[PDB]
RNA sequence: ACGCAGUUUUAUCCGGUAAAGCGAAUGAUUAGAGGUCUUGGGGCCGAAACGAUCUCAACCUAUUCUCAAACUUUAAAUGGGUAAGAAGCCCGGCUCGCUGGCGUGGAGCCGGGGUGGAAUGCGAGUGCCUAGUGGGCCACUUUUGGUAAGCAGAACUGGC
RNA sequence: CCGUGGAGCAGAAGGGCAAAAGCUCGCUUGAUCUUGAUUUUCAGUACGAAUACAGACCGUGAAAGCGGGGCCUCACGAUC
RNA sequence: GUCUACGGCCAUACCACCCUGAACGCGCCCGAUCUCGUCUGAUCUCGGAAGCUAAGCAGGGUCGGGCCUGGUUAGUACUUGGAUGGGAGACCGCCUGGGAAUACCGGGUGCUGUAGGCU
């Protein structure tokens, strides 16, 4: 296991798992929701999300260790089914290794210069959200402390932001309680459906 | 003994040392490369222009000199 | 619950063509029929479009431009009562007759009347129109049978034979006229003249008058209810071809105007559409207010 | 009160799928010739089974399409064999129904012992005047919504004509 | 070492873009390609018989020879040495006109009409195409409403 | 006046990178919801029974998370080609064995008419003979392999 | 019945193709002879490949036209 | 105000459903003796015209799906040229110029040439 001191900020084109690679091992992370997966929208009002600052690459093993630390702090703080954490970031960039000493100068040189797939990292833009935790109104500081414990573990500099939106949807929490009741937004599981006015009349007849 | 393989560095400057030239001068364009049926038209048309153009063009020149 | 029928199919649907979705063109034969070779730059390629429809057939000669197809001349089957042939408007005789009318009308429009008589006496041979030196040459035209399958006996070839006997130089073969035997390669001209004059359907009228008069009164009703007898048909088409070749001038109709119309239902405006929507909203609110209580 | 929108027999399919080629398939074609008076047409590959021994391009089946009064007569003989008792799932969603018979000499044909005991698939489609649009070469247009034949229309046709029983079980 | 064969970089360039796959239109054929006509080159994917080369795509040439169902165009191609006038045989489907020469002929016709009017009425016309002039000392209007004060907004994430 | 430009302007085409998207095709990929066709595994009414019920598996519909140098609806900046006239525009007439309803079309030839036809800068075109050269390197920017290199290899420009 | 290419086009991929360049059927060798021009690599040399022509003899088609090998991108060779 | 035949633009003109069609025309329809090719006159051809606008077709409609166009996104992501600008790097800011797209919202849905016929 080579350190993250050598696999670093983006210097090559994205090389994903596809028909052309066919040699990547399995990634470290497999799941992405840890809290109440079947949580309704009105259950957990607010959310805090972890904003990046450096154009870096985050590894899947770092994502594993960070989601384990955040899950452990959430189940110590607010217990089971009192939070919902989602890792927004998904690993697709496959790094390459050029290993040697398979201890003398007599194995190869720089003859075969193309490498073998070692692991999977994820390219992170500036301002891209790493993780997002939705909880109650009184659990404002616990989300901050959990994302701080993830901040001590991710490399580089990144900040925290408690969102103006209502959880994972793209709609504002200030207009949410006013606008889900009258006309438009209907709860669909953990997501929210937005109806336009460009529908057939049978949808409006089935509603109201 | 590995050497440098291929480059186009320091090439546009050598191109513009002497001022890359348009052909820039073709009056009465060349005629080779054109349809042989069209050439069987045009050569017979030119030699009968050389033969039978005298009297009608002469009377037309006299008529336009009289009318202008 | 089963199929994933239409999600982005409408968004990635490439429409074929207006006339192809109507089912009137193919364009794989039109790209070769229409387009003139570029050594001429202006010379129109004259095409005799022969379209067979129910109750009428159409025979035209047209060419093409980039704006649209310019029609040089046209002829229809429904004017044959005005040109002599009262009944039988979609037969092989009407095809030959419409081709002869179209050829005589085109040569009358071009003024090539006295020369290029063509074939006056209908014989059914392979009469090919030749060009006369010192005179304007023959009219070079090419066929358009359209989407119809060109089997031997199709009356698009009868319209072709009418155009050729009228004097339109169209290159053609004799192995698709009716009367050409499939096994024996020899062509029969007497059968083709018989099929121009329409004596086989005269034999079928004799067959109906001998076998079963019930079908003879069921079909062929306009024939027997004005007048049709086979000797008068054999004289009637022979008089009709001469009556067309003596007067192809196509006297038209005046058609000034009749300023009376209410047929097409016009569109409705944006405000009218939105107020239909608003009345539907108000009526459903009235339904939810009234019928849920009552 | 219905202008010329009448359900009628469009065609009638006759199919015999023999598990081998040669003698039995040729005698099945001879049976279809004894029914119709017209020659059948054979079938072929796009599958090789290997479980009972048929191969590519072998004459697996014979079939024949009958139209008109002969189709109505063979339909009458088939419903006389079944004694007018179909089931609910015979009628397709497009308004077409098949039933099939065993013991093909029940139609009224003198059996020869050299031929063999076969059976024959009967499949009926329904038609209205105006179904030549989708089959003609020039303007292949759509059928329509109010004109197409449905499940309920087909089963009410079979209730009205021939006095059949549905047997919805 | 890039295997310099015919059309080794034409995954997109000789492709019909979107909602245009099918038969070719006939107005592409029904054009007037006479001699001396300044034309353009744009390769087609449907007709694989007369596409010029990947190097002549998007270029502009002059017609020297016209045949039955193609055309011959002279094109200035740049190579390592110097630009050269080269003789190409391209079919009709790959070629459209160039409207720049048509716009120049329209300008020449308008200048000839203005020169005829000048010779008629004795009026100088200034028919040269002057470029975009500097703005004259024009006059603004601020009646009714005061000029709206703009200030930069605070930073909110 | 003739003409030219590592340049700009006015018109006219060309592309498929940066970006963006995949509730749009192809390839991947996360999670929840609704519906009930199908088969498989449990529990219930009880001889058994698609006679009936609950859950799960797969399927469909509307969503939702994250991407793709060898994906793309869209699509920049930069850039490439062309035209900016006396070699051009119009009129009249001959020739053609090319073409052909046509003195139709197209080419060539002959005679005549009017030059003030975007900016800026510069005096241009052409022929012969020939040395040296064919080991390169560095830097801003765009990038390939490598963990990285004063590493190896490319593009423009500048320098040694 | 739905079915815009999700199949097929000899084979590695890319482009392209629906009364089609895909499948089936009927005739046929234009996969023939000959002289120039052009593109590709390029030094504007050659080879291989290809294009538009021209002149004969032809094949198919009702004619239009199409065809001098494979729908295109390679599948091949100087002096003596 | 329309249709028929041939079209040019190639979804503003396709797909699903519901209404309307008076006059020509377009068609569904009625039958195989000749021309015709099929297992079947289902398809293609032969002489029709007893009914019909049920269907195609032509118009209108769907707070319709798609398509085109216009705001929003957005002077944002990008990008030519510059600095002895910042930062350890990652990258970021500025001067000079050019300037994109999805969600979101709003509007439309055929225009025409030739030839011919009906009000
Ligand atoms: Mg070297
Ligand atoms: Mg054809
Ligand atoms: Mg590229
Ligand atoms: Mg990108
Ligand atoms: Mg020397
Ligand atoms: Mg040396
Ligand atoms: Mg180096
Ligand atoms: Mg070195
Ligand atoms: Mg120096
Ligand atoms: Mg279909
Ligand atoms: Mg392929
Ligand atoms: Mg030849
Ligand atoms: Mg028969
Ligand atoms: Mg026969
Ligand atoms: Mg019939
Ligand atoms: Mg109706
Ligand atoms: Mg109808
Ligand atoms: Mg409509
Ligand atoms: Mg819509
Ligand atoms: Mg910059």
């Amino acid at each position: 296991r080579r350190p993250a001191r050598c696999y670093r900020y983006c210097k090559n084109k994205p090389y994903p798992k596809s028909r052309f690679c066919r040699g990547v091992p399995d990634a470290k992370i497999r799941i992405f929701d840890l809290g109440r997966k079947k949580a309704k929208v009105d259950e957990f009002p607010l959310c805090g999300h972890m904003v990046s600052d450096e154009y870096e690459q985050l590894s899947s093993e770092a994502l594993e260790a960070a989601r384990i630390c955040a899950n452990k702090y959430m189940v110590k703080s607010c217990g089971k089914d009192g939070f919902h954490i989602r890792v927004r970031l998904h690993p697709f960039h496959v790094i390459r290794i050029n290993k040697m000493l398979s201890a003398d100068r007599l194995q190869t040189g720089m003859r075969g210069a193309f490498g073998k797939p070692q692991g999977t990292v994820a390219r992170v833009h500036i301002g891209q959200v790493i993780m997002s935790i939705r909880t109650k109104l009184q659990n404002k500081e616990h989300v901050i402390e959990a994302l701080r414990r993830a901040k001590f573990k991710f490399p580089g500099r990144q900040k925290i932001h408690i969102s103006k939106k209502w959880g994972f949807t793209k709609f504002n929490a200030d207009e949410f309680e006013d606008m889900v009741a009258e006309k438009r937004l209907i709860p669909d599981g953990c997501g929210v459906k937005y109806i336009p006015n460009r529908g057939p009349l049978d949808k409006w007849r089935a509603l109201h | 003994a590995k050497s440098k393989n291929h480059t186009t560095h320091n090439q546009s400057r050598k191109w513009h040392r002497n001022g890359i030239k348009k052909p820039r001068s073709q009056r009465y364009e060349s005629l080779k490369g054109v349809d042989p049926k069209f050439l069987r038209n045009m050569r017979f048309a030119k030699k009968h222009n050389k033969k039978g153009l005298k009297k009608m063009q002469a009377n037309n020149a006299k008529a336009m000199s009289a009318r202008a | 619950v089963k199929v994933v029928k239409n999600k982005a199919y409408f968004k990635r649907y490439q429409v074929k063509f207006r006339r192809r979705r109507e089912g009137k063109t193919d364009y794989y034969a039109r790209k070769r029929l229409v387009i003139q070779d570029k050594n001429k730059y202006n010379t129109p390629k004259y095409r005799m479009i022969v379209r067979v429809t129910n109750r009428d057939i159409i025979c035209q000669i047209a060419y093409a431009r980039i704006e649209g197809d310019m029609i040089v001349c046209a002829a229809y089957a429904h004017e044959l009562p005005k040109y002599g042939v009262k009944v039988g408007l979609t037969n092989y005789a009407a095809a030959y007759c419409t081709g002869l009318l179209l050829a005589r009308r085109l040569l009358n429009r071009f003024g090539m009347d006295k020369i290029y008589e063509g074939q006056v006496e209908v014989t059914g041979d392979e009469y090919n129109v030749e060009s006369i030196d010192g005179q304007p040459g023959a009219f070079t035209c090419y066929l358009d049978a359209g989407l119809a399958r060109t089997t031997t006996g199709n009356k698009v070839f009868g319209a072709l034979k009418g155009a050729v006997d009228g004097g339109l130089s169209i290159p053609h073969s004799t192995k698709r006229f009716p009367g050409y035997d499939s096994e024996s390669k020899e062509f029969n001209a007497e059968v083709h003249r018989k099929h121009i004059m329409g004596q086989n359907v005269a034999d079928y009228m004799r067959y109906l008058m001998e076998e079963d008069e019930d079908a003879y009164k069921k079909q062929f009703s306009q024939y027997i209810k004005n007048s049709v007898t086979p000797d008068m048909m054999e004289e009637m088409y022979k008089k009709a071809h001469a009556a067309i070749r003596e007067n192809p001038v196509y006297e038209k109709k005046p058609k000034k105007e009749v300023k009376k119309k209410r047929w097409n239902r016009p569109k409705m405006s944006l405000a009218q559409k939105k107020d239909r929507v608003a009345q539907k909203k108000a009526s459903f609110l009235r339904a939810q207010e009234r019928a849920a209580e009552s | 009160e219905n202008p010329m929108r009448e359900l009628r027999i469009r065609k009638l399919c006759l199919n015999i799928c023999v598990g081998e080629s040669g003698d039995r398939l040729t005698r099945a074609a001879k049976v279809l010739e004894q029914l119709t008076g017209q020659t059948p047409v054979f079938s072929k590959a796009r599958y090789t089974v290997r479980s009972f021994g048929i191969r590519r391009n072998e004459k697996i089946a014979v079939h024949c399409t009958v139209r008109g009064a002969k189709a109505e007569e063979i339909l009458e003989k088939g419903l006389k064999v079944r004694e007018y008792e179909l089931r609910k799932n015979n009628f397709s969603d497009t308004g077409n129904f098949g039933f099939g018979i065993q013991e093909h000499i029940d139609l009224g044909i003198k059996y020869d012992p050299s031929i063999g005991i076969y059976g024959l698939d009967f499949y009926v489609v329904l038609g209205r005047p105006g179904f030549s649009i989708a089959d003609k070469k020039r303007r292949t247009g759509c059928i329509g919504a109010k004109h197409r034949i449905s499940k309920e229309e087909a089963m009410r046709w079979f209730q009205q004509k021939y006095d059949g029983i549905i047997l919805p079980g | 070492t890039n295997t310099k064969g015919k059309r080794r970089g034409t995954r997109y360039m000789f492709s019909r873009p979107f909602r245009k796959h099918g038969v070719v239109p006939l107005a592409t054929y029904m054009r007037i390609y006479k001699k001396g006509d300044i034309v353009d080159i744009k390769g087609m994917g449907t007709v694989q018989k007369g596409m010029p080369h990947k190097c002549y795509h998007g270029k502009t040439g002059r017609v020297y020879n016209v045949t039955q169902h193609a055309v011959g165009i002279v094109v200035n191609k740049q190579v390592k040495g110097k630009i050269l006038a080269k003789r190409i045989n391209v079919r009709i489907e790959h070629i459209k006109h160039s409207k720049s020469r048509d716009s120049f002929l329209k300008r020449v016709k308008e200048n000839d009409q203005k020169k005829k009017e000048a010779k008629e009425k004795g009026t100088w016309v200034q028919l040269k195409r002057q470029p975009a002039p500097p703005r004259e000392a024009h006059f603004v209007r601020t009646n009714g409403k005061e000029p709206e004060l703009l200030e930069p907004i605070p930073y909110e994430f």
